[PDB]
């Protein structure tokens, strides 16, 4: 039954290891448009004029 | 017009090419050289004008 105990542990925590990787990688998709939004910025209205 | 949006310098046209799976741009920019130094003024007024 050490089997079936173990077996439960590692899919409960392997279950929470993917929700937070897919957490992980929303919130870097929409910190890099939010940087590419900026880099934009500071091409256009710093070495310039608008 | 808007500064380095394509090219690094001043834009003056493009040519479109095909890849595999994307596209390729060829920018085409005019860039100064050869500077010189001068001594400038702001205005200058001739008879009180
Ligand atoms: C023009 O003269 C100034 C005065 O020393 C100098 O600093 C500048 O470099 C000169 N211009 C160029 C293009 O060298």
């Amino acid at each position: 039954e050490a089997e079936v105990q173990i077996d439960r542990l590692i899919t409960g925590r392997l279950q929470s290891l993917q929700t937070y990787v897919t957490q992980q990688l929303i919130r870097a998709a929409e910190i890099r448009a939010s940087a590419n939004l900026a880099a934009t910025k500071m091409s256009e209205c710093v070495l310039g004029q608008s | 017009k808007r500064v380095d949006f394509c090219g690094k310098g001043y834009h003056l046209m493009s040519f479109p090419q095909s890849a595999p799976h994307g596209v390729v741009f060829l920018h085409v920019t005019y860039v100064p050289a050869q500077e010189k130094n001068f001594t400038t003024a702001p205005a200058i007024c001739h008879d009180g004008k």
